[PDB]
């Protein structure tokens, strides 16, 4: 599976991705739910979008 | 999402999971590679390999993913792998000569008390190689109309990190149980083997595993029985019955590898036993010619041997068991002891020839058995089963090689590559005997069973087909076929048709070929109660070819079987033709055509090599005369019309439309009911006159042989045969303007009913005095003769009226001309 | 069709040429993102000859344009795809296909 | 002849090498004899280690020949359509029976001594249930011939040979317990299967071996088809000597079962069906008699075919003197309201006669000591 | 209403099964005599051998049923000394006509006929008809003696229940279709009360009667417990029990609810309408489990059961009754097609995720070592590809 590496903001109360499962896949980090807003180089992501 | 391993708390989850794993193995069962390959999708090879290793995965989970993948991998392999492990057709090449019961060694090169460790050397039993193809989703998809492409193969693994990874779990699995853990993988001690012992068991019979791998495994198993030249084994461990039953399994592939074994060994001494026994043949030969032959009936004497057959030849060289002098087997006292020391090696590798450690794979498979069924009353019938089995193996050696060499088949090297193909024909056809028929499995059985007619080793190794059992696979497939939905049409008649090809061929190859379709001809009776409508091959068909021209089994034939066939004739005698009446035929009020076919089996197992058979015969006219219906309206007793008004009325009803057939075509509209009227009753007439007894038992007097000849002159007229003899055939003509006015063969009277006529005229009444000879020739004869003549013309001469007629003459009439 | 979007960067010179064989790793998705196949799971490359119309159109014209050592998405619509036909089991009729594909060599 | 002269140095290899492959099954291999029922009975009679496994309790597990016993009868009561034919079974069930023996003049103690060996053999599996097991399969087999109810009877007459009164007590206890009418049913339909001399069959047969051989002996058959007159008198003799062993010593409880089933909701008369089978033998016999009147000698096969027949005929004989002696009242007015004096009329005039045609030709001696 | 001698599987079904009942009530168990009067009753159907004046030899009702049409004895021989009487005897009597061996011609006694086969009629043969009408003739034929062969106390029961059964539910389906198309408004349920209780009871009764035998028994005992389930199933079927219960459950499930059914039954009557559905398909299942015969039956309306599944009040018994089906019978396997499996689908949609769903599929796609590749290849076409 392709490497993983995101940046950006998270907000304190909220961004909690615990190891393992989590939203859709798994892999949860920067901008895989609203608490967070990450750019990994080619997308913006936030919600999991 | 979530991590699988929570399903070992999240019960109904696991539940449904473990079930659907079920379905995937559900749909791709029993040889669906193309299901398999569409569930490489959804299971992929990361995903499987993972799930092997995976120790904390649920037992229910575990034990299904190993079950996937053997599915998904290995099961179309394996299965198609065993199907061909009881047969051995060993080539003869150098590694065959090379094979020797025992291993070379020091304390002996043959004969020794150490046996090679079992499935481990050379073996050269053919067995065609597996075939696989890669799982991949952005290939363009075949074009190719569905029912015709290639069937596909089964989705590709790595077998050699397959096999690599499956040795690991099991050494580990293996230490874990020594170790006695609290927690075992898959959360028990059957959930930790028997997945492991599966995939082992599979991977062995499939024979991916090398030399060293096997050595590994027979180490893994028993440590001190297989060393070669941790301390406790899987066979010592307090196992679970499930693990004893993997155990077995395994147990019963290195048995059936020594039988193999010793069956190759047998092969390469036979090899070189039969070589110097041709090479003495030969030499005592050029001494025999060389000699001065003082003493002619020495001479005959010698050479008796010379003109026996070749295996009565070799009965009598191999007559020496108890002794022999050098007149009742000439084979030199060399040669006799070579034969003894190699039947003494025999029975010693068997144990035949006559401690607190086994010492060998068979007193290891005996011990364990008996301790394990004195250690507990074992519960498991499957279990029970397999190890009485392995048991009753070990304790007779001898017979289990008795037993399997029926099945094993020297060949030379040139016949390797085509029996190569041929088996893998064989395993296609033998793999379709566990899918219901549809059009792709058709088509399949169609393709091999074209592919093994045109293979060379089919014609040239008919005991080699008997042998595989090829003729009784093709009938299961086609009996299978027919039962499904028996009162309904039957479909697949295209494959039907080629099942005859096949198996209707087969018959005539050879005359063993013969003998075994025949056992099995009440069994196609049985399934030939329809057909017809098929217009191609039958199981009659197959009937008929496995008693046609074969005395010995005319003679065998039975008279259940042929009140079968007339009791179908009676059938056909008084009920029109379903199909026919569907079609829209006129409802005639019985089944000529199903008649015709009867009566030409009845024919074909009463008639043998030009000669009729007596009983057979006999049986046949007592049978028809018990039910007279199987001579048709015509000839009933009270209101038929007789045999010439029937014939005069099929000839009208074949010029009349709307009365021969449907009237509203794949083959000449189908069936013309007039043809068919004239073609049952010439059929009936052809059977009777070949049921007619012989004319040397006719003047020596026999009651038999003059009641019957009574009978069947009393059904049969001999004003009707001359006035059907005499009846006007229709020639081809020249109308318009070069328009070749020809008559329908298939729906006219045709000169072939007139033979039939005329082989009962000679065979019942004969022809003895001059007037009627004179009267016959007249009204009937001559016309035909004239008719041929005059068709001669350039124009007329390939006419299907002119060959007709021109086969008749010289088939019924001229014959007849020149007895007389 | 074909979309080919930029992941990584290649040499920017070397270009697959017809009868060349690529050597690529790729991931297959459809549109709404489910994972159908990926050479990554097996732990090995795919090859296959340009021009001998071996893959989908899609994968063709999307190689072909793609450059030795880049990564690229490429984004297939339906007809440059199985089309309405399908994968039976695997893609459903009428479906886009989005490949992550890594052309690793040229041989 | 001498232009054929087909040599087998001028055979293709590997023609060669299977034609030697079946010489040496057929001379070598199969002639070996190897005797392992005994050792492999001994050897799963024998437990193991009950000091270990601490078996106190009154119910012991059984033993290896046990269990297997018991696997059989689990097969054999198993509801199904029909008996599969179980390579298996009928290994082990002629295994059981070999190792039950029944082997000058021999001293009073040496023949106690052998009938004491004897009841030790059938002792040791019918301890194990083998009586059970064989009603049970007899049962099972449905009145289907083959290779399955053959060995089953086999074992049955291996370990009822003697009389065995422990063996025969036990089977007429079972079927009276389980009061089912299969088994007596199935007898009777295999009775009913028991075949009868056929001059069809017969004069089939000598137009077969009249029919000679122009090619090689493996390409053509030899006409050594197995035989089509009485080809089951084997399987014939085995049936009523199995009926003969229930009912040998005069076990009057038996004798009487034979004929009514008292218990059961339908009954069949063995008895009768006995005197039915002998009925349709003794015509036959006859008719093989008035097929050879006319002819001055009977031939070697029509003399084999008598023997087959007799023999056979002698084994019924032998099976109505058990089930009457005793007496069995109830078995002696059965027979005497029976077809059995038809039977002995008809056998009775076979047998004047054929003593004066035989005793005109010393060529068929044997023949006549035997009839 | 006609008798016929027939020898086919009929030897061993329910309609061939007869009871005599002597003219008197006191010691009508005792041993049967020569010429003592009798009736003869059909046991599954209630009806009695009589004579009618119109019609001959025939089945009548017992209404119907007075001595002299439904009066028969048991002759030893068909010689007229019928003129010697005789006497009623307080007691078993002397042991006279014994089972199988004792041959006896039927008289009827107010005639003197003679229980006969009818004339062989012409084309009956052609047809296949292998019965031959049974009648009352002056003087009959030599073979007119009959046999009484003893018939065992399960089929007894068994002939005796399905009697009642059929009487039962026969009335039910009645009662059904008596306000079948009849609003009641707000007004009584207008129709003929329905047996509710009965019904309920009845269809209780007989699956317990039908319950396996359990798995925690011994081989043997198990094996004779499913020769016996094996055998009623095949008498209730063979007598027609599973039509009954077929027609039953279509007259129910032409309602949707218990409402839609109080809208003509009433509230009363529909307090019970799930319950009975419920238990007409858990008998169904029982009646069809583990019997192939049975189980064929549908491969000719298997729509009628698919087309079910999505019923709400009684989806578990409708799966179960389609999963015994499916396990048992490869001829519903070879007839399966796309639309069912797609409602079968439907059902893991909608439903939820239910292993017995799962099982139904799996059963769908290999029966007794045999795989049905179109099965096989619609599964996997129309579960899969969504994920």
């Amino acid at each position: 599976q392709a490497t993983h590496l995101r940046v950006g903001w998270a907000l304190s109360e909220g961004y909690s991705p615990y190891p393992g499962g989590g939203e859709g896949w798994g892999g949860n980090g920067v901008g895989d739910d609203l608490y967070s807003y990450g750019f990994d180089g080619l997308h913006l992501w936030t919600g999991h979008v | 999402c979530m991590d699988i391993l929570e399903l070992s708390e999240r019960l109904d989850l696991q539940r449904f999971h473990s079930h659907t794993l079920s379905l995937y193995r559900s749909v791709c069962a029993l040889g669906n590679n193309r299901v398999a390959h569409a569930l490489c999708s959804h299971v992929d090879q990361a995903q499987l390999l993972h799930a092997l290793e995976d120790a904390r995965l649920p037992g229910p989970l575990r034990a299904g993913y190993y079950d996937l993948l053997i599915s998904i991998h290995l099961e179309s392999a394996c299965r198609s792998r065993r199907s061909m492990l009881s047969e051995y057709i060993v080539p003869l090449t150098p590694e065959t000569r090379a094979i020797t019961l025992f291993p070379p060694g020091r304390s002996a090169e043959d004969g020794p008390r150490r046996h090679g460790l079992p499935g481990v050397g050379v073996t050269t039993s053919l067995r065609p190689p597996h075939h696989f193809s890669p799982p991949c989703f952005v290939v363009a998809l075949p074009a190719a109309g569905a029912t015709e492409a290639p069937a596909r193969l089964s989705p590709a693994i790595p077998l050699e990190a397959l096999r690599d990874k499956a040795l690991r779990m099991l050494g580990e699995a293996v230490r874990d149980g020594g170790q006695h853990a609290r927690d075992p993988v898959g959360g028990s001690v059957e959930f930790q083997f028997v997945p492991v012992l599966k995939l082992v068991s599979t991977l062995l019979v499939m024979g991916v595993f090398s030399d060293e791998d096997v050595k590994q495994i027979l180490k893994m198993i028993e440590p001190e029985v297989f060393r070669e030249e941790l301390e406790e084994g899987l066979l010592q461990m307090k196992l679970p019955e499930s693990v004893k039953l993997q155990m077995c399994h395994l147990l019963e592939y290195f048995c059936d590898q020594e039988l193999q074994h010793r069956v190759e060994s047998l092969a390469a001494f036979a090899e070189c036993y039969v070589d110097k026994m041709q090479g003495n043949q030969r030499g005592r030969y050029g001494l025999l010619m060389k000699a001065f032959t003082m003493s002619a009936a020495e001479t005959a004497r010698r050479t008796r041997e010379f003109r026996s057959p070749p295996q009565e030849q070799i009965n009598m060289l191999l007559h020496f068991k108890n002794g022999a002098d050098e007149e009742e087997c000439p084979l030199p006292e060399e040669i006799r002891q070579e034969l003894v020391n190699f039947h003494q090696d025999l029975l010693a590798h068997c144990g035949i020839q006559l401690e607190h450690k086994p010492q060998s794979l068979q007193e290891l498979v005996s011990h364990t058995v008996v301790r394990w069924a004195q250690e507990d009353f074992v519960q498991s019938p499957e279990l029970v089963r397999a190890m009485f089995s392995l048991l009753h193996r070990q304790y007779d050696g001898l017979g289990e090689l008795l037993r399997a060499l029926p099945r094993a088949y020297t060949i030379s090297v040139s016949s390797v590559e085509d029996t190569m193909s041929l088996l893998e024909c064989l395993g296609q056809i033998r793999s379709l005997l566990i899918v219901q028929m549809g059009p792709q499995e058709e088509n399949l059985m169609i393709q091999s069973i074209g592919n093994i007619m045109n293979n060379k080793v089919f014609y040239q190794h008919p005991n080699l087909m008997r042998a595989l059992g090829m003729h009784e696979t093709v009938m299961e497939v086609m009996v299978n076929v027919l039962g499904g939905g028996e009162s309904k049409e039957i479909r697949f008649p295209k494959m039907v048709t080629s099942c005859c090809r096949f198996l209707c061929y087969f018959c005539r190859i050879s005359r063993q070929n013969q003998r075994s379709m025949f056992d099995h001809l009440s069994y196609l009776l049985e399934n030939s109660g329809i057909g017809l409508g098929m217009q191609g091959s039958t199981p009659l068909d197959v009937a008929a070819a496995s008693v046609i021209d074969n005395n010995e089994l005319a003679l065998a034939l039975q008279e259940q079987d042929l009140e079968k066939v007339v009791s179908y004739l009676a059938g056909c005698g008084l009920q029109s033709c379903p199909m026919l009446l569907a079609k829209g035929y006129p409802d005639i009020g019985w089944n000529p055509c199903g008649g015709e076919r009867y009566l030409d089996f009845l024919r074909f197992a009463v008639f043998v090599n030009g000669e009729s058979v007596e009983e057979n015969a006999n049986v046949v006219v007592r049978l028809l005369i018990r039910k007279p219906e199987c001579f048709g309206p015509a000839l009933r007793g009270e209101g038929g019309s007789g045999l010439l008004a029937a014939i005069e009325e099929a000839i009208r009803i074949s010029e009349d439309p709307a009365r021969d057939g449907p009237g509203v075509p794949p083959e000449e509209n189908r069936v013309h009911l007039g043809h068919a009227i004239m073609s049952f009753y010439a059929a009936l007439i052809d059977l009777l006159g070949r049921c007619a007894p012989e004319t040397h038992l006719i003047q020596a007097g026999k009651g038999e042989a003059l009641r019957i000849r009574a009978i069947l002159r009393s059904l049969v007229p001999l004003d009707d045969l001359v006035g059907i003899i005499s009846l006007p055939l229709q020639i081809p003509t020249l109308g318009k303007d070069g328009a070749l006015v020809q008559p329908k063969m298939s729906a006219s009277f045709v000169p072939d009913h007139k033979a039939s006529m005329v082989l009962f005229l000679d065979r019942v009444y004969g022809i003895e005095n001059q007037d009627f000879l004179l009267h016959v020739l007249d009204v009937g004869f001559l016309p035909d003769m004239r008719a041929a003549a005059s068709l001669d013309t350039a124009t007329f001469s390939t006419t299907e009226m002119a060959l007709a007629l021109n086969r008749y003459l010289c088939l019924a009439v001229l014959p007849l001309i020149t007895k007389c | 069709g074909v979309q080919v979007e930029t992941i990584s960067p290649g040499d920017g010179r070397t270009f697959p040429k017809r009868g060349q064989t690529c050597v690529v790793h790729y991931t297959g998705m459809l549109e709404d993102g489910k994972k159908f196949d990926s050479s990554r799971d097996r732990n090995k490359p795919f090859k296959f000859t340009l021009g001998k119309q071996e893959v989908i159109r899609g994968w063709e014209e999307g190689v072909a344009q793609m450059s030795v050592g880049q990564r690229a998405k490429l984004i297939i619509s339906s007809d440059y795809a199985y089309g309405a036909t399908g994968h039976p089991g695997i893609i459903p009729p009428h479906a886009t296909l989005v490949f992550d594909v890594e052309l690793l060599k040229l041989e | 002849a001498c232009f054929r002269m087909t040599p087998l140095y001028n055979l293709p290899t590997h023609r060669a090498c299977n034609m030697f492959l079946e010489s040496y099954k057929a001379s070598w291999i199969l002639t070996e004899d190897h005797s392992f029922e005994d050792r492999m009975i001994d050897d799963l009679s024998k437990a193991g280690e009950q000091e270990e496994e601490e078996e106190e309790v009154e119910e012991k597990k059984p033993d290896p020949l046990h269990q297997l016993v018991l696997h059989f009868s689990r097969t054999a009561l198993t509801e199904k359509s029909k008996l599969d034919e179980d390579y298996l079974y009928m290994a082990y069930a002629d295994i059981m029976a070999k190792s039950c023996h029944l082997e000058v003049e021999v001293s009073f103690e040496e023949k106690e001594m052998e009938k004491q060996r004897l009841l030790y053999q059938q002792s040791r599996l019918h301890n194990r249930g083998a009586a059970e097991m064989v009603l049970q399969m007899i049962s099972a087999c449905k009145g289907e011939t083959g290779a399955m109810v053959s060995s089953t009877l086999k074992l049955g007459i291996s370990i009822l040979n003697g009389g065995n009164a422990e063996v025969q007590q036990k089977m007429l206890d079972y079927l009276k317990d389980k009061k089912e009418v299969g088994f007596f049913q199935s007898i009777q339909a295999l009775m009913q299967t028991c075949s009868v001399l056929d001059l069809n069959a017969f004069e089939r047969q000598n137009k077969a071996e009249g029919l000679g051989m122009v090619n090689e002996d493996g390409t053509v058959i030899n006409r050594q088809n197995g035989e089509k007159v009485m080809a089951d008198d084997e399987f014939t003799q085995d049936l009523f000597r199995f009926l003969q062993l229930l009912c040998e010593g005069h076990n009057n409880d038996f004798q009487n079962y034979l004929r009514t089933q008292t218990g059961n909701t339908t009954t069949i008369n063995i008895i009768i069906c006995t005197v039915d089978y002998l009925l349709r033998l003794q015509e036959s016999i006859s008719d093989f008699y008035w097929y050879y009147s006319g002819k001055d000698v009977i031939e070697e096969q029509g003399k084999r075919n008598f023997s087959k027949a007799m023999s056979v005929a002698k084994q019924v004989f032998n099976s109505l003197t058990e089930y009457i002696q005793g007496p069995c009242t109830g078995n002696q007015q059965s027979l005497a309201h029976s077809r059995l004096w038809d039977a002995v009329v008809g056998f009775l005039h076979v047998f004047a006669h054929m003593m004066m045609k035989l005793a005109q030709d010393s060529s068929q001696i044997e023949l006549l000591k035997e009839l | 209403r006609l008798v016929y001698y027939e020898g086919g599987p009929v030897c061993t079904h329910a309609r061939s099964l007869w009871r005599l009942e002597p003219l008197r009530i006191s010691w009508s168990g005792s041993h049967l005599r020569w010429g003592q009067p009798l009736r003869i009753r059909h046991v599954t159907t209630g009806r009695y051998l009589g004579l009618t004046e119109d019609q001959g030899l025939v089945v009548v009702d017992a209404s119907k049923a007075h001595t002299k049409a439904t009066s028969f004895c048991f002759r030893i021989s068909k010689e007229k000394l019928d003129v010697a009487p005789k006497r009623d005897v307080e007691g078993m009597g002397p042991p006279e006509i014994k089972y199988g061996e004792s041959l006896c011609f039927v008289q009827h006694v107010a005639s003197g006929l003679w229980l006969t086969y009818a004339a062989p009629d012409p084309k009956a043969l052609r047809l296949g008809v292998l019965k031959k009408k049974a009648m009352l003739h002056q003087e009959g034929h030599m073979d007119d003696a009959l046999s009484l062969t003893r018939c065992q106390q399960e089929e007894s029961q068994a002939a005796r229940m399905i009697y009642s059964t059929a009487g039962l539910y026969n009335q039910f389906i009645k009662g059904l279709d008596s306000f079948s198309g009849k609003p009641r408004g707000s007004g009584p349920p207008a129709g003929s009360a329905l047996p509710i209780e009965g019904v309920i009871l009845s269809l209780q009764d007989l699956i317990g009667y039908f319950e396996p035998p359990s798995e925690e028994l011994q081989h043997e005992e198990k094996q004779t417990k499913l020769r016996s389930l094996r055998n009623r199933q095949s008498l209730f079927q063979e007598e027609g029990m599973l039509s009954l219960v077929l027609n039953c459950i279509d007259r129910l499930n032409v309602y949707t609810t218990a409402a839609h059914f109080a809208e003509f039954a009433g509230e009363e009557a529909a307090e019970s309408w799930k319950e009975i559905v419920n238990l007409l398909y858990e008998l169904l299942a029982s009646l069809i489990r583990g019997n192939r015969t049975n189980c064929a039956l549908f491969s000719t309306n298997l729509d009628w059961l698919v087309s079910k599944l999505d019923r709400l009040e009684a989806s578990s018994g409708i799966l179960e009754v389609l999963y015994c089906v499916l396990i048992e019978s490869p001829e519903v396997l070879n007839i399966i097609q796309e639309n069912h499996i797609k409602s079968i689908i439907s059902l893991l949609d909608k439903h939820g995720r239910n292993h017995k769903v799962l099982d139904v599929l799996c059963s769908l796609c290999v029966c007794n070592g045999v795989a049905v590749r179109s099965n096989q290849d619609l599964i996997t076409e129309n579960l899969l590809p969504g994920r």
